[PDB]
């Protein structure tokens, strides 16, 4: 008897089931026209999605730069973006006022002065509900090998690790205390330090002579602004209040230090630290600050006051702030719109040819053994 | 190194720590490539001539530094030591194989005895120069060794050298002269004498040595190899022949023509480092750039990275920009794929097991598989041309029947070959039903053969099926139709037959005794047999000569002499004194030889007729024998027998009286007839050298037997034919010729050749040859035998032999020895830029299989001298169109589409992360959270590939046979180019762009795309988001680039896309990893995120979606059309044919 015998399945004799993918004309015309098909449609749909979304980007670092002092100066149109689609009512955008203003503020005990930007800007159309409001940083890189890594997870989660193991972290230059002493900072990375430092305070809509009562504060809130999962990675600190300090730039706002009046931020609620300490990825980012789910936003003039903290012309970098309103795809892209339309029209002229060239005219009959090359 | 022997004190010139001298190796034999304790350098050796290993080794010890990005221990370094690993497992099992059937080679018993006082079975291993042996019938012989003595007197025995030298017949050898009386197995301990040698020699017919046999003082007695049975010769006819062993281990001729299985490695591996080179230097053009612009951006005083960024990673923007280029290397190391050689080393061992397990390869009689032994070289089997070819055992079975005769001008053979089927069938004549038809009548003259037989005589030794000369015309004529005396020509001639031959007879008892016959060759084994089934058996030379049993009644001839065959004589006689009185002198030989020693002026037509029935035969294929007599006078016998036994005892120069005195008798004769003995081929082997030759090669039968048995074998198989010159290069090796005279000939008869081909060796009409793939003047033939090929192949003649060869459709070699069989496959090897095949069954065919790129072994039974050296193992010569057809192109075709998908899928991941060094100041930053770059060529994609690569066919696996041209397009190697490469990377490089551009352009040109209104333009986030649509882009290419859409591929390639979803989202759903904590519900229930994953693939797929579906359709191939043509029809014939 033979036992060496190969086994005669239909695996070890390569006799498997299969479908043998010939190319002829009866295969890729239906290929090409599902594909067309398929994508035209995907085209149309993003697109009206991408046109059923408006917003309004403003960019405000002329007002530190060259704002006036006293008056309301018109903005130059290079600053206003501005996609709305019922043009031409009562109220036209591409046409707002802003004005700065030194302002003596108070934060825990000492009442630092900062620098303020009023603007004044007029959507001509009501917009419903979830308008966010991101701001806006141009030129500023977060995506650096060094700067990326560079924070503690645990401290962040609520913690004391340690003096020595933060002092040897990633987060090198910036983990001990700036002065003499030997503390250790909060936030021991340098991601947490360069955390974007204006300040919105709300759309004062002024008064459109229907409620002639002159503040009506669109309240947008700053909570809730933030995926979930981020509340479930950090946490209020462990450490005793005695050991931490703002790392370098936080400075000029905990003045002192991290004390009973002016305590260390419970990160777990600062919903703006979890957004800044989500690293972008390009250079020309945006990010959420607040928003609003409940009532829309009317037509109207108005006015938002930006404290202008951070200062951004340094690096010839650029700051705005956007008040776009969402739809199921995302904000306003035009983009994805065009490339299925692209894709789904390339596809179609190609069908187009391809049924022309095998069907209308010479067709090559399958198969015949005269393009075989041994028989010429 | 001339060594000497004792038996029975050591000289004491070589005393103790002097004595070693003369070291003989030891009688193993090595064909592993490795040794235990010297496999691991050789090994790594070995797998580093991959040049990118170097690369890989010195990126390793690179992130050591702790500087760079990644740390050492685990994720860099883990790669390497596990490819390595897993590299080194795989060839130790395979040279472990090897080893375990050498080691069963290595332990065949010998009796063994100087020191054991009996001949105990022992193995080879414990042969020791110069201890006696004693073999038996059949026996393979251990090493060198010299003759002492044998089974019968006189000192013949029989040595079957077909495993050395093509050579069919038993040759005699003699045991020496004093020494022969040793005919115990005890008896050796006193025998004292010295044996004097000369330093191992590999050519086979030139040996020489003395011996001194101590009343007895000196003795002496030159040992020519007349004296020497060689390692591969097969003991015969004798029952014992108590030799002595003289050489051992690699000093005998059968291993001196081997070097230890030099490893071969795949021709596609060397194209393959180039490529990976070309990959390193842009790898290093890309991370220079890389360099230059990180420094330049980050020796800025205007950046956001000197404000908020206290840094530079050296206090120089030179030196950062250094760092930075080093690191980038670390990040681009994937242009030179460490992934690449563990794939490929995964796909040529499941394509070695695929051929290893397909029983269309399995042979029977033998009970083993297409074996393969070097799992490395399965593709370079799809290139191949040039398939060298042994003769005497691979494409003969050795088996020689006795088909025809032409007896009195009358012609007998009844008979149809394999041979002649396809010749006709190639033609519009005789296509099926013709052979069948002819096939029925065959067996139906059979049968009434044997009826005819039966109505004579009864014949107990005759058996049906156990006979092959039917002639039912030649019963009807020998029974006394058709005439009184065309009756007492075939009688004589069958008495003839049975007359002057010298077989021995042995009757197995039993059912109807059939008779054995132990002849000197199977030639007149097969006439003897054949001259027993026409009644006319044989018995044994009882006392006086040979014992006929002619029809029935016995008759005893008294045999009155016998002269015997020779290589120079080419014919042989005996006079024999029949029962009616006269005396009559039977000689038979060649058909040239006997044609020469006639009675002239006799029997005209007789004579012409059988000229011309010989001619036919010998163009048939059949190896013609011509038989003549003549009625010797009494007196006339006794005066010559007194010359005979007077030139016998004159000891000086006796040789040459004896064939000076018998050629005075052998003068006047006349021709009985002619027979026509055929050499049988295996099965297949006629249709399997047309196959072939259809494909693009060409076959160059190179055996080691005389000149005119290649002509036949070239005549049968189909090689040879009636319409073509030959072209005999031939430079007589003329006695004491001057040497220069000898090249002086041979340039001359080269210069002809070439001439008359229209050209000449002038090394410009080779720059031409070295570009030039097509069948050549099918009306050219050049045969050539030892000599001559070894004064062609010295030193400028070469060249022109190269293209003298080159011209010729066929080559016949003839006596060639393995040296020079080695010689011809590398001169065709270097001298061309060719692939080249060897199929062999010996010695001489281990030497041809080491040196050619792919080493085909028969299993002939031999002993396995060629088998344990050889890349693939076949059992029959049929198998070898199976292989080169089916798992050749196929194999090729697979190793050249999986390594130009590697390429492109490599390019693609690393040229997008370079975009998005693009974006972000060229500081080497992922975008792939750690992790998908860490399982992505693991786990995402190496599966379809791979798969791609095992599990691909293009047409069938009987389409492939159905049309071989097909495999011409592995003889140009057309499939593995360098612009399929570089087209394919430049394909990576676009749908990395376009893979890259897509995702980034959605998630990043505006506000937050995530619906509800989040952050999803996350470093992370965007990661998944090219990452997804990348490995489904990479899946879809390499499955539109298949041809066989199966159940493995389609189930793989949908579990490497599912993977990825499912390893995201079960990876994150843990703070372990806290930049993606929770990336599943937020990246998936995106509607982006789905519009780039249905837009992205479509675009990086179209274009070569349309250049495919084009160069289908407005230009073709020839597997597109053949895969046209088999899709609907056409070829389901051979189909169902074969299934059942
Ligand atoms: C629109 C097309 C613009 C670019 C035209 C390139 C023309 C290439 C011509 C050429 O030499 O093709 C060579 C190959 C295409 O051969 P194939 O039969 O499909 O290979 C299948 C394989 N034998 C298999 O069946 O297994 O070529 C390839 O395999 C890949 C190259 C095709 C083009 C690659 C994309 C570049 C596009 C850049 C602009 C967009
Ligand atoms: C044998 C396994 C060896 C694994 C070693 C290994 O690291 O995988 C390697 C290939 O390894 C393979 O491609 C083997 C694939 C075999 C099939 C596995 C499929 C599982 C499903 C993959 O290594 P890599 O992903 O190319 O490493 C890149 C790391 N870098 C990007 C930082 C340079
Ligand atoms: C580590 C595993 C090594 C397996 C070695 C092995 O036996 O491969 C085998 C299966 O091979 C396979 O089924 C695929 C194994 C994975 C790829 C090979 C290992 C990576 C290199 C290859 O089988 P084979 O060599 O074709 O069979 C030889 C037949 N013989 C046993 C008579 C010689
Ligand atoms: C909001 O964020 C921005 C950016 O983080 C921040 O602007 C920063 O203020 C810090 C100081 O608080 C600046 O750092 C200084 O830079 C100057 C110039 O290089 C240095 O001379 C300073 O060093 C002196 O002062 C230090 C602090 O007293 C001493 O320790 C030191 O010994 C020196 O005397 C100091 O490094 C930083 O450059 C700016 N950033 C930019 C981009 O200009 C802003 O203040 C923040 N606002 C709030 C309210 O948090
Ligand atoms: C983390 O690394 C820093 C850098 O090496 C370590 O530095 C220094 O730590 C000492 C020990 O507390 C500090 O000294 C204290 O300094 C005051 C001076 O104001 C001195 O009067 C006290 O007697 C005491 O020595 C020192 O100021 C500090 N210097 C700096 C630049 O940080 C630090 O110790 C490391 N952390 C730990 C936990 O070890
Ligand atoms: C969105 O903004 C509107 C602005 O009116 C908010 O409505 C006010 O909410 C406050 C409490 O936060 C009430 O005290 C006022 O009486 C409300 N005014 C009106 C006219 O309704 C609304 O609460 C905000 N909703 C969200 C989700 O932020
Ligand atoms: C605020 O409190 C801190 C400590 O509690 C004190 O040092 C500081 O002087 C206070 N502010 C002012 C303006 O005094
Ligand atoms: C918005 O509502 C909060 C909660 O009552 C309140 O603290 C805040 O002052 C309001 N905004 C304005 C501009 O009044
Ligand atoms: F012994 Be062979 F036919 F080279
Ligand atoms: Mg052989």
């Amino acid at each position: 008897a033979p036992k060496n015998r190969p086994p005669n399945t239909a695996f070890r004799q390569q006799r498997m089931r299969a479908w043998q993918c010939v190319l002829t004309p009866k295969l890729i015309v239906t290929v090409f026209s599902i594909l067309a098909a398929i994508y035209l449609g995907f085209g149309a749909w993003l697109t009206y999605l991408a046109h059923t979304v408006r917003d309004l980007k403003i960019d405000y670092t002329d007002c530190l730069t060259s704002a006036p002092k006293d008056d309301f100066e018109t903005i130059p149109q290079n600053h206003i973006t501005a996609h709305f689609s019922a043009k031409d009512s009562t109220f036209d955008p591409y046409k707002a006022q802003w004005k700065t203003t030194e302002r003596e503020v108070q934060v825990a005990n000492y009442t630092d002065n900062r620098q303020f930007c009023i603007v004044r800007f007029n959507i001509p159309e009501d917009l419903q509900p979830t308008i966010s409001f991101f701001y806006y940083l141009e030129n500023f890189y977060q995506n650096h090998r060094r700067y990326v890594n560079s924070f503690n997870a645990k401290q962040l989660l609520g913690d004391a690790v340690d003096g020595k193991t933060i002092n040897d972290s990633t987060c090198d230059p910036i983990t001990h205390d700036p002065k003499g002493t030997g503390k250790i900072v909060y936030p021991c990375g340098l991601v947490a330090n360069s955390i974007f430092n204006d300040t919105f305070s709300s759309p004062l809509a002024l008064a459109v002579r229907n409620s002639s009562d002159s503040s009506r504060p669109y309240n947008m809130t700053t909570k809730g602004i933030a995926w979930p999962g981020l509340k479930d990675l950090y946490g209020k600190t462990s450490y005793s209040l005695d050991q931490i300090v703002p790392p370098p730039n936080w400075e000029r706002r905990y003045k002192y230090g991290y004390q009973e009046n002016n305590p260390p931020p419970d990160l777990k609620t600062d919903e703006l630290f979890q957004n800044w300490m989500m690293l972008a990825a390009a250079p020309n980012f945006y990010k959420l600050y607040q928003k609003n789910d409940t009532h829309p936003m009317l037509a109207g003039q108005y006015e938002i006051e930006i404290e202008s903290n951070f200062d951004v012309t340094v690096y010839k970098g650029r700051k705005a702030f956007v008040i776009t309103t969402l739809s199921t795809m995302g904000s306003r892209n035009i983009w994805p719109g065009i490339i299925f339309l692209i894709v789904g029209g390339i596809c179609l002229v190609l069908d187009i040819y391809f049924i022309l060239s095998f069907f209308i005219w010479r067709p090559r009959k399958l198969g015949d053994p005269s393009y075989l090359s041994w028989n010429q | 190194a001339p060594r000497k022997l004792y038996f029975n004190l050591p000289p004491e010139l070589k005393d103790e720590e002097g004595h070693p001298i003369q070291q003989f190796p030891r009688n193993k034999i090595r064909t592993a490539k490795y040794t235990p304790l010297s496999f691991i350098p050789k090994n790594l050796w070995f797998q580093f001539h991959n040049i990118a290993n170097i690369f890989f080794l010195f990126l390793v010890i690179l992130v050591i530094f702790p500087i760079f990005g990644g740390v050492n221990p685990g994720l860099n370094s883990v790669p390497l030591i596990v490819i390595i690993t897993v590299t080194a497992i795989k060839d130790a099992i395979e040279d472990y194989r090897r080893t375990i059937l050498d080691i069963e080679l290595n332990n065949a018993p010998v009796h063994r005895l100087s020191g054991k006082a009996r001949f105990h079975k022992d193995a080879w291993k414990n042969l020791v120069v110069g201890d006696f042996v004693r073999i038996y019938n059949d026996d393979e012989l251990p090493a060198d060794i010299i003759i002492l003595a044998t089974s019968d007197p006189d000192g013949a025995c029989y040595v079957e050298t077909k495993n050395l030298d093509g050579e069919t017949n038993l040759k005699v050898r003699q045991a020496l002269r004093c020494g022969r009386t040793l005919k115990h197995a005890r008896d050796c301990e006193r025998a004292q004498f010295v044996i004097e040698s000369e330093p191992p020699q590999p050519n086979l017919y030139k040996y020489n040595g003395a011996i001194r046999w101590k009343e007895p003082r000196e003795m002496s007695e030159p040992i020519g190899i007349d004296n020497l049975l060689l390692r591969g010769c097969h003991l015969r006819n004798t029952e014992w022949a108590l030799g002595v062993v003289v050489f051992t281990g690699h000093d005998t001729k059968i291993m001196m023509n081997a070097g230890i299985t030099p490893s071969k490695r795949a021709r596609i591996a060397r194209e393959l480092n180039f490529n990976v080179i070309c990959n390193f230097g842009i790898l290093l053009i890309m991370c220079l750039i890389a360099a230059i612009a990180n420094g330049i951006a980050w020796g800025k005083t205007d950046a956001s990275l000197a404000w908020f960024e206290y840094g530079s990673i050296g206090g120089t923007p030179a030196l950062t920009g250094f760092i930075t280029f080093w690191a980038a290397v670390i990040v681009f190391q994937n242009l030179v794929p460490i992934s690449l050689y563990i794939s490929l080393e995964i796909v040529r061992t499941l394509q070695a097991f695929f051929i290893y397990s397909d029983v269309g390869m399995y042979y029977e009689k033998i009970d083993q598989p297409c074996i393969p032994k070097s799992w490395n070289i399965s593709d370079d089997v799809g290139q191949i041309e040039y398939i060298f070819s042994d003769k005497t055992g691979t494409l003969t079975q050795n088996v020689m029947e006795f088909k025809k005769a032409t007896i009195n001008g009358q012609p007998y053979g009844e008979a149809y070959t394999e041979a002649q089927a396809g010749m006709d069938r190639r033609r519009g004549i005789n296509v099926e039903e013709e052979a069948k038809v002819i096939r029925e009548e065959i067996a139906a003259a059979k049968v009434r053969a044997i009826r005819g037989l039966r109505e004579l005589h009864d014949n107990p030794y005759l058996h049906d099926e156990d006979m092959t000369f039917i002639a039912p015309d030649f019963v009807e004529d020998l029974a006394g139709k058709n005439g009184p005396e065309q009756q007492q020509a075939t009688e004589h001639f069958m008495l003839a037959l049975a007359l002057c031959h010298t077989v021995v007879a042995e009757k197995q008892p039993g059912d109807p005794p059939k008779m054995i016959f132990k002849a000197q060759s199977p030639d007149e084994a097969a006439l003897v047999a054949t001259a027993r089934d026409m009644g006319f058996t044989v018995l044994g030379m009882s006392d006086g000569g040979i014992n006929v049993n002619v029809m029935g009644k016995d008759m005893h001839f008294p045999v009155l002499s016998i002269i015997e065959f020779n290589s120079s004589r080419k014919r042989m006689s005996t006079i024999v004194r029949m029962p009616d009185g006269r005396i009559l002198l039977f000689c038979k030989g060649a058909d040239s030889v006997i044609y020469s020693r006639l009675k002239k002026g006799e029997q005209a037509d007789m004579r012409r007729e059988t000229a011309q029935h010989l001619e036919m035969f010998a163009v048939e294929g059949l190896r013609t024998l011509c038989i003549a007599e003549r009625e010797l006078s009494e007196e006339e016998y006794r005066e010559w027998r007194r010359e005979h036994d007077l030139a016998a005892t004159a000891l000086e120069n006796r040789e040459e009286k004896l064939e000076e005195v018998a050629d005075k008798i052998e003068r006047d004769l006349t021709l009985l007839g002619g027979t026509a003995i055929e050499d049988r081929l295996q099965d297949g082997v006629p249709d399997t050298i047309a196959l072939l030759a259809d494909a693009g090669i060409k076959l160059w039968v190179l055996t080691g037997d005389k000149v005119e048995t290649a002509i036949n074998i070239g005549f049968s198989c189909n090689l040879l034919n009636n319409d073509m010159d030959l072209l005999r290069l031939q430079v007589n090796e003329s006695d004491a010729s001057t040497e220069d005279d000898y090249l002086q000939l041979a340039e001359e008869q080269l210069k002809t050749n070439l001439e008359r081909f229209n050209m000449t060796g002038d090394d410009e009409e080779l720059k031409r040859a070295r570009k030039d793939h097509n069948a050549p003047s099918p009306t050219y033939a050049l045969v050539i035998d030892g000599f001559t090929l070894r004064w062609v192949l010295s030193d400028s003649l070469k060249q022109k032999f190269l293209l003298l060869c080159k011209q010729c459709k066929s080559v016949l070699c003839c006596r060639v020895s393995p040296a020079q069989k080695a010689a011809v496959v590398s001169m065709v090897k270097n001298g061309l830029d060719v692939m080249t095949l060897s199929i062999g069954d010996g010695a001489n065919d281990v030497a041809m299989i080491q040196e050619a790129d792919v080493g085909v072994g028969i299993a002939g039974e031999e002993g396995r001298q060629a088998v344990m050296s050889s890349d693939f193992a076949i059992g029959q010569f049929r198998f070898l169109q199976r292989l080169v057809l089916v798992h050749g192109r196929w194999s090729y075709r697979r190793l050249a589409e999986t390594i130009s998908n590697f390429f492109y899928k490599n390019m693609i991941w690393t040229w997008s992360i370079f975009w998005y060094q693009c974006y972000c100041n060229f500081d080497i930053a992922y975008i792939f959270e750690y992790t998908y770059i860490l399982m992505f060529n693991l786990f995402f994609t190496s599966v379809p590939v791979i798969l791609m690569g095992v599990l691909d066919q293009d047409v069938s696996d009987t389409v492939s046979l159905a049309v071989p041209q097909l495999y011409r397009r592995g003889i140009e190697r057309k499939e593995w180019t360098q612009t399929k490469f570089w087209l394919y990377m430049i394909d990576g490089v676009y749908q990395s762009v376009m893979s890259f551009f897509i995702p980034f352009i959605f998630v990043v040109l505006t506000p937050t795309a995530a619906g509800n209104g989040l952050d999803v333009s996350e470093r992370t986030r965007l990661g998944a988001y090219i990452a997804h649509p990348a490995v489904i882009t990479i899946n879809g290419y390499i499955l539109i680039n298949t041809y066989r859409w199966d159940w493995l591929m389609l189930l793989s390639i949908v579990l490497s896309d599912v993977f990825i979803f499912f390893w995201t989202g079960v990876y994150t759903a843990t703070t372990y990893s806290a930049g993606f904590y929770q990336a599943a519900p937020q990246v998936y229930q995106e509607l982006t995120f789905w519009m780039c994953l249905i837009v992205t693939p479509a675009l990086c797929l179209l274009p070569r979606l349309v250049v495919k579906c084009i160069q289908k359709q407005r230009f073709p191939y020839d597997v597109d059309i053949i895969r046209e043509q088999a899709n609907r029809g056409d070829f389901a014939a051979a189909d169902a044919a074969a299934v059942a």
